[PDB]
């Protein structure tokens, strides 16, 4: 079939090296224009490098001297060697076959994420958010953890309606911070108990925290 | 590089209506332009190439037009599966590179909805660590455009908060905003009143929800 | 005898870069110092020899290559260069001994609505040897499924036409190129 399966992504310290793979199916890498496109989290797409079928290699000005594109005809796999990584290079990297005016960039890879940071797997810190004075609202605060993700549920999944789990935010301390709230009728406050279930598989952290007003 | 500018940044359309997306190039790219659709968590998918040629397997409701510096992607009848991000791409500089537009988010349209504003003071378990995180919540509002102004004793706080917006809800198609005001425990007692101003299209006046430290 | 350079530079029609013309001239004399100071040429770079001292040297044959590319691709007509033109159309050797002449031809080769006569090779399995000419129009087999000379998916015509309009940018406007190489 026509497939561009990727691999090799993960966590890398700033300045180190990481090599990405782009296994091709049905499409011959050594006979096509093969490029590497990265997309910063929440930003647009950026072209990184490109190799010709004849062996010519071109790179963007932001990765020149640090990145190296290559291929292996026997395995039919495109590669990208990333050196001297920094906080810039943290993005989701795609590989794609390009056709210019004969089909543009038709087939893409599924994407492999490259995260560049310098912090071990720290467990989260779950703090409650008590409601104050129509309906009320309460939630939990999952602060200072690394890396993504953290799964937060309420009443072990028994409370689905009215829950909003916000995406994490990368604070300047390198760690993450996530918020999860839920609006409930103000009547069932003392009768119905609320417990948020925070799980952190990387650090192996499972904490249940009770939320109640002051 | 040739700069690609897409307009609008966000397009709110109802299913069945027509969606029109523009993309302007800083320099002439003739007809060397492509359009892509990208759903959350998925790779981009080619829709149009050569400014107007549909890719293989793309429904007939998609159509591209334009040349030189102005281009347009048109979805004649928007379907529920068509709500995603859309990117244009010039490849007149393809001999080596190519540039994308910043993207246009097509989302389900709905009536203006005012946000329910809640404010949460920092917990006691956190104050024992040295930091105090004040949290303000905007729940189930529309559109996404909503400004959150942190007032500490009626002093605007800049460079102190971080916001966070959710995707469109599956049933009400609204958003939820979470701004977190983090500061040191020492600086938490240097002030008294912690507020949270909220300006939104569904509010005739900016709504403020505040509290007093120790009340 | 004098070198018939007027038939090369002042030629009414130039060839596409994928099928670059070559004019073999048989040991003549010419005032190369006159061509250098001519304001008609916007690009004139010689390698391995100076432009003024060309009339002070001798050779068996001087080859006059001629083609048309866009402005941005003029920088590829040089030793040790890569790109769509240097790899798949016209390649100069790393030890090139000669000169590279080029001038804007927007008033000549650009037509309102596009002049699509000039073409270039877009697909090729490997780069070109120096001074190699590839004019094959066989359908480029990009996948494992052969093409049988039929365009389609993974089956592309290896040539693409230049879009030369007068309103194009200088990097995309047509530039006529003449390369002089010598043989001792
Ligand atoms: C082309 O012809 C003009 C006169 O028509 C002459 O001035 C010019 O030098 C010629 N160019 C060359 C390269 O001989």
């Amino acid at each position: 079939q026509v497939q561009l399966q990727q691999s090799g992504g993960g966590l890398v310290q700033p300045g180190g090296s990481l090599r990405l793979s782009c296994a091709a199916s049905g499409i011959t890498v050594s006979v096509n224009y093969m490029s590497w496109v990265r997309q910063a989290p929440g930003k647009g797409l950026e072209w990184v490098s490109l190799i010709f079928a004849g062996g010519s290699t071109f790179y963007a000005d932001s990765v020149k001297g640090r990145f190296t594109i290559s291929r292996d005809n026997s395995k039919n796999t495109l590669f990208l060697h990333m050196n001297s990584l920094r906080l810039e290079d943290t993005a989701v990297y795609y590989c794609a076959r390009d056709l210019g005016p004969v089909g543009a960039t038709d087939y893409w890879g599924q994407g492999t994420l490259v995260t560049v940071s310098s912090a071990s797997t720290k467990g989260p810190s779950v703090f409650p958010l008590a409601p104050s004075s129509g309906t009320a609202a309460l939630g939990c605060l999952v602060k200072d953890y690394f890396p993504e993700p953290v799964t937060v549920s309420w009443n072990s999944g028994a409370l689905t309606s009215g829950v909003h789990t916000f995406p994490a935010v990368l604070q300047s301390s390198g760690l993450y911070s996530l918020s999860s709230v839920v609006t409930v009728p103000s009547s069932s406050l003392g009768t119905q108990t609320y417990i948020c279930n925070v799980n952190h598989k990387p650090s192996n952290t499972k904490v249940d925290k009770r939320v109640e007003p002051k | 590089d040739i700069v690609m500018t897409q307009t609008p940044a966000t397009l709110s359309v109802s299913p069945g209506e027509r969606a029109t997306l523009s993309c302007r190039a800083s320099q002439s790219v003739s007809s060397n332009l492509a359009w892509y659709q990208q759903k959350p968590g998925q790779a981009p998918r080619l829709l149009i190439y050569g400014a107007s040629t549909r890719a293989t397997g793309i429904p007939a409701r998609f159509s591209g037009s334009g040349s030189e510096t102005e281009f347009t992607l048109t979805i004649s009848s928007l379907q529920s599966e068509d709500f995603a991000l859309y990117y244009c791409q010039q490849y007149h500089t393809w001999p080596p590179m190519y540039t994308f537009g910043q993207g246009t988010k097509v989302e389900i349209k709905r009536t203006v909805a005012a946000p329910s504003v809640f404010i949460f003071p920092p917990s006691d378990e956190q104050l024992k660590s040295g930091t105090a995180s004040v949290v303000c919540l905007l729940n189930n509002f529309y559109p996404r455009e909503a400004k959150v102004q942190w007032k500490v004793d009626n002093a605007l706080q800049s460079g102190n908060s971080q916001e966070s917006v959710t995707e469109q809800d599956s049933k009400d198609s609204t958003y939820s905003l979470s701004s977190t005001l983090t500061l040191s425990k020492a600086d938490y007692e240097k002030h008294k009143v912690y507020a949270c101003e909220v300006t939104h299209q569904g509010l005739s006046s900016p709504v403020t929800k505040s509290f007093n430290r120790g009340e | 005898n004098l070198c018939p350079f007027g038939e090369v530079f002042n030629a009414t029609r130039f060839a596409s870069v994928y099928a670059w013309n070559r004019k073999r001239i048989s040991n003549c004399v010419a005032d190369y110092s006159v061509l250098y100071n001519s304001a008609s040429f916007s690009t004139f770079k010689c390698y391995g020899v100076s432009p003024t001292k060309l009339n002070d040297l001798c050779f068996t044959n001087v080859y006059a290559d001629s083609f048309v590319i866009r402005g941005d691709e003029v920088r590829q007509i040089a030793p040790g260069q890569t790109g769509k033109i240097a790899d798949y159309n016209y390649k100069l050797p790393d030890d090139f001994t000669g000169c590279v002449i080029a001038w804007n031809s927007n008033n000549l080769d650009s037509k309102v609505g596009g002049n699509y006569n000039y073409r270039y090779r877009l697909f090729r399995k490997s780069n070109l040897k120096p001074f190699e000419r590839d004019i094959s129009t066989e359908i480029y087999q990009a996948g494992s499924k052969p093409c049988n000379g039929v365009e389609g998916f993974n089956c592309y015509f290896p040539l693409q036409s230049y879009g030369f309009q007068p309103t194009n940018g200088v990097g995309y406007q047509p530039y006529r190129v003449v390369v002089l190489s010598f043989e001792l």
